[PDB]
């Protein structure tokens, strides 16, 4: 046992391994695997078919658009003018307040990144019989602001880069959208729910009917056209940020309107209870907990002077239940720097109590304490269901 | 009044992400209410199968000192996309509500540190599991999703 | 922290520091804007 | 003494070495061994005879079944139809509510694992004289659900894989059960006390009397047959989980019926004591501890309105003893968010007190305090034996 | 799993990596970069044009001075005598109390360092037509104290090192100031706002009109001369300390006069609130927080005996607002070792209260409590805007 | 300054280096030695003469026994039958309750080990003139239980291994006791003060006078014989445990009889003091400390009903001294879950107080408080000497 007299190392502790990192980096863990060096293995029949990869996804067409193209369309007539960005849209007729949208896979994968660059591709499928014949420009104007988004025609479009096409025999092709910007990359069109920092597309596609369709009488005047977005071979993204999109799996949302009233966060579920500082626990008061001084705290109601208010729950089912469900309540300051909620038998006792407290009367006053609900009423002491909304029963005083 | 045996809570352990929890209208979890979903599930959307492991790195509240155990139970089958979510176990009935022997487990000491860093092995008698939201069908199909079922209990 | 606990955190100091992290590179030279002398700054005065 | 100016390492602390791991992994410890590098050593006469190993155990027959096989059995007659899983049963006539069961060693070792696969083996020992002669199928039907478990005969059995055998000279053999499932492994039949996630066996064995026994008159018509399960050579398990079995060493169990009442967990043993917040310690109250505010806490009784209740222990021996054992008690809220238990002289004082408190009367009231037991009565202050059950003496009020 | 019985390492924890260090030192971090080994990279078109370097900056002239040089100047006449230090000045006519100043880049970069040494350079640009002719010394006197800063002439200057120059054809040159000091380096002229430890320059430059200008009648008698400071090739600094300079970006400053009164630091914003220890929360008192005993604390007013005082805010807008903005206040000791601030309806109630408390009357006294503002008045409980100044309304008692 | 982005190490802290270890193990320390690598060095004149070693000690005879051997002894007569274990005894006539004992060094060193094995040795020194002649067996019976310890004679002894010896010329020899046990080692005879787990010796030595001594008339009939134990060459021990022995350096011991009464552990020294919760510090109460609520706590006296008791110290010198030494005291519950000790002027005030409290009267009662000793009496507030015993002055009530 020689003494190790030499000086000790001198680090700096930290509580956690890095999160954002995810590459050339061994990442220590407490494996629940039994073997010290074991690892998941893929049976040759279970082999990973797919090499997940940005390009691997980006190189996949998705239908994005369905132009109708009637015979009667003028040679000048536009068909569409979708933007030259991955984030092309396809709204669904979701009756939901949050309408859903189809996206080309490239747009979706793009949504996870702040920046992107490179060419795109639009396969066009002119679902048409060979006998149909027509011709149409699919031009590309760099640098259009929305004010200039209009004023367009196929002809101004011709001033910039464009491609004419002749529908006759082959009934489909693939335009390839150029990447042209002052910026080496390009900022995401949208972003996390945060409207500023949502720059629009660098440039815009167009497609006009350069020569009106000339169908035979024996075939239909209308012709369906379909548009397939796909990442170009040049296409690429870089910086990873919050995706600007959500799955349709749970299209549910909750507005934070302030109009409804309810207990402060972390103070629910609450139950009618007792508290020695309050009437010596001789009267009920909501508690978010059992240990002493776990009184539910409540937001301060803004009562204009000369009035009063008292809470009344919008749902008796969610009410904490003593001997009775407590659908009515009066919030008043604890005197300890927060607002306790005091259960009442009814909107009326709560009213009278408000007549008292907003009448400037104290909780200590008999008028209040008579309105206070006695500890015996606590009964089961059932908690409130979650943090139920309380209607604010304002009344003039 | 939980006994030391009791798991404080449980959840299925799956890549797809738990069924999204906006939270109550009374108590929205704004991050899901607002920052919908997240990346990994979003990419999970693109595939019908997966095989492999998961890391977790749970973060406990700091204020508590208490030692904390964590079971893994592969045995549990997930059942329906409903209850693909965190669950607060209550009164013991089955062995579900308590700490269990054979299952692999680990115990962080909050006083030392309040963040465990788990690794969940792939264990299924399947080629590979379902990846989209899982409605179930085959009774066997129920085993074929989550890697198992993690659970946590304070001492 | 939850709101019940968050109160402890009120009015607590939070200093922040920074340095350029090695990879940093300044570019074009520009002359300085006019300076203000520090020891020339006024005394608190009794 | 050069200064070591170079930057310190930057880890992350954790409080414990991994548990689940147990292989290629040095596992640091505070050995109580004196030598720094010492290790247990096995004397050549103490050498480990047994290489413990899953297969090493699995390759051992256990008797699992004892069919009787009488002469008179019809050629169609079944003998048994035990499942094609390691978890074959053999119930013992345990009068205990928890009946014990014999298992083949293979079933037991299997019980520790979520999954298993591979062939099994059933040695059959037809304990019979050579003069006895007979013949019997021992078939194997893959994929039987229990509804289809019936409808069986030897003949339908013949549709699937099976083996006929002729008892004459050699009086024993060994069938080898096939592993046939859609699943590469197979989930455990049972599990820890947790009925769901207890998938049944893939398939089922059968054995019918293909040719009825034809004994000589000089030998018995009945013939004992024994069945020995054993893991097949192919047999194997994988994932380790809670064994679904328990040793017979302590076949004891405790139902958690809620009907009985007793102190909250962590609050026992409790003793009649005093507490300044309670009647200024002028009256006894149960304490799970000596330090202040270690009052025993009690679960809330659900008393329907218009009534009352008071505790009375089902065992005077387990009662905490002051000057007297405290067989009677009234639980009431502390007013500090929990229910204290108040010792009483008798069921009657407790009753009257309940008449008071459920009468809405306060603890502070003289009617209560007179019923309160004075601090002098604390005597020895003996703790309650463990957490004794309290009978709930309900009465109408 | 061998046990690792060997002894554990034995360090010393520290909470932070060194700050002052910044050289041959790997500096561990939690990179938010995704890649484990990624690093910022400079595109060849984005290449760092500038190798930032002390000398690289120091080797840049800045205009520092603009002498006018009229014909009529005497041969003895001085033009300037700026000090031989990098910290040469150029005051701007900033009307601001903190006048701004131009500096040569060398002076600025010098300002970050305690010490400096080496030669300087003064390019002189005599903006003049060739027809103008003149001659002037630009001497250098080592070791002048300010008392000796005067007494100077060009002639005494000649006793030390100097350089005559003849304006005729070439109209510009560059003097090079010598570094001559007992000290190998030289302390900074100024420093952080801290007048002591601000040693003056080692030596001083001079420039006299050695031969008065003799312009032709066809050209102007005056001649602009410009002086450009720049670090000499020998020039260098060493020890890094607080720069003695500030950017003009925010030429704002706040005197810490004590005459104004306001809440103690860390106790703002404060709001009229309630506090159980104060009148049982029956009356308002400022709280810097909501949790109990987060009463705003206040500095002790020095009231000379026989008087009284009460606060009155200098801004009603910044006042914390209950039912009313609280522009008036009386600070009194908590009795808990600090001074609470008590909101009052008006300067008068505050006055009367001061008449009371400085009258030696207690807060407990009815005279005070009547003047106390009731908890109901708390209203919204709006916080004070920041830490607003309170006027001290002194009055004789 | 490259960032060190790589993942941090991930240990487990522990507070202390191992204790039990003491071999091939560097053991880090904070040396108070000045030199970083310095070590104690032994001067050649200070060289370690002794290689301390188990065998090195074990190989040393100690006198263990002194048989007298008279002429008249019968040929069958026994001389001694000490056990075949290292732990042979030699009682000293210590008048002390804890009699001391001589031991052979081998027994002492053996005492530190749970287990031992191997041969022993008994040199015999028959201090006798050559003219004396005699003969005696020194046999060895394996496996004697104490019941069989008797029944012995030299002759039964002969059935087992034995050695005859002939005293004539050489007057001394050395028997060598065999190690013969079912057990490879052998458990210690005694142990730490813990009677169970004190297995007796495997076997027992004997020595009978095989031929009675035949002295010449000119020499004494008696002959002193001495017996020297020593570890045999084969001898060895293994597991280190608490030695079953103590040095004679401090043959002092303290029985933990419960009959005497005194303050709870950690609550001494105590002093008469004051305590706000007790009579508002208006009366004295013992405090083990100065900070508030450092009241000395006291064990609960078991007073049978109808009586009373009060403490009275058995030593006035050890009493805590206020204005007077406090030789008398009444312990009563704090009401805070522990028993305070209340100083009294005399056994009588204490008595009357007991008449009160055991009379069920409260401390709050005037009868008590009059008996309470006023805070002014605290005087010096001298602490009690250690934790002095208090006599329990019981009296009937």
């Amino acid at each position: 046992n020689p003494s190790y007299q030499q000086s000790p190392r001198h680090f700096v502790p930290t509580g956690m391994h890095s999160l954002a990192l995810g590459t050339n980096l061994v990442e220590p863990l407490h494996a629940l695997r039994l073997d010290a060096a074991g690892t998941t293995q893929h049976p040759v029949g279970c082999a990973p078919d797919e090499d997940m990869t940005v390009s691997s996804i980006a190189s996949r067409y998705g239908l994005i658009r369905r132009v109708q193209w009637k015979k009667d369309h003028a040679k000048g007539s536009l068909l569409l003018q979708l933007d030259a960005d991955p984030f092309v849209e396809q709204r669904i007729e979701g009756t939901n307040p949050i309408s859903l949208y189809w996206f080309a896979p490239v747009g979706v994968v793009s949504s996870m990144f702040m920046q992107w660059r490179g060419s795109l591709e639009y396969r066009f499928d002119i679902i048409a019989s060979q006998f149909h014949t027509g011709r149409l420009i699919v031009g590309y104007v760099p640098g259009l602001t929305a004010s200039l988004q209009l004023q367009m025609d196929y002809m101004k479009l011709k001033s910039s880069s464009y491609v004419v096409f002749d529908l006759q025999e082959s009934n489909s092709f693939t335009f390839e959208v150029p990447y042209v910007s002052y910026r080496p990359w390009w900022v995401r069109k949208y972003g996390g729910n945060y409207l500023p920092s949502s720059t629009d597309a660098p440039s815009t596609l167009f497609m006009y009917v350069q020569v009106p369709l000339i169908p035979m009488e024996a075939v239909s005047d209308t012709i369906d056209i379909n548009v397939y977005v796909r990442g170009g071979s040049s296409f690429e993204v870089c910086v990873p940020v919050q995706p600007s999109l959500g799955l349709n799996w749970n299209t549910d949302f909750i507005l934070r309107n302030d109009e409804e009233y309810r207990a402060k966060t972390g103070y629910a579920p609450y139950y009618a209870g007792v508290w020695h500082s309050f009437n010596n626990s001789n009267s009920l008061v909501f508690r978010w907990g059992s240990a002493s001084d776990q009184i539910a705290q409540w937001p301060t109601i803004s009562v204009p002077r000369g009035e009063l208010a008292f809470l009344r729950i919008k749902d008796g089912k969610q009410a904490a239940v003593g001997t009775q469900p407590w659908r009515t309540m009066v919030v008043w300051p604890s005197g300890h720097g927060y607002n306790i909620g005091i259960p009442t038998y009814n909107a009326e006792r709560a009213r009278q109590l408000a007549q008292h407290l907003y009448g400037g009367g104290s909780l200590t006053d008999e008028k209040a304490k008579q309105l206070f609900v006695p500890a015996n009423q606590q009964g089961p002491g059932k908690v409130s269901n979650g943090n139920p909304v309380w209607e604010v029963m304002r009344a003039p005083l | 009044d939980k006994d030391i045996d009791h798991c404080m809570f449980t959840f299925p352990c799956l890549p797809q992400g738990l069924a999204l929890d906006i939270g109550s209208a009374g108590s929205p979890h704004e991050i899901f209410n607002r920052c919908r979903d997240g990346i990994i599930p979003l990419i999970a959307s693109g595939y019908r199968f997966y095989r492999g492991d998961l890391r977790y790195k749970i973060v406990f509240p700091s204020n508590v000192n208490s030692n904390i155990w964590v079971q893994h139970r592969p045995d549990r089958r997930l059942e329906g996309w409903s209850a693909a979510k965190i669950v607060n176990c209550d009164a013991v009935s089955t062995g579900q509500g308590v700490y269990n022997h054979g299952y692999a487990s680990h115990i962080q000491i909050t006083r030392v540190n309040n963040v465990i860093e788990l690794e969940v092995p792939f264990y299924n008698a399947t080629c590979y599991n379902y990846l989209q939201a899982f409605n179930a069908s085959s009774a066997a199909s129920s085993y074929a999703v989550s890697l198992g079922e993690i659970s946590v209990g304070f001492q | 922290a939850t709101s019940d606990d968050i109160a402890s955190i009120v009015n607590k100091p939070v200093t922040i520091y920074y340095s350029i992290g090695d990879g940093m590179q300044f570019s074009q030279w520009v002359g300085y804007q006019p300076m203000m002398i520090l020891d020339q700054l006024p005394a608190p005065v009794v």
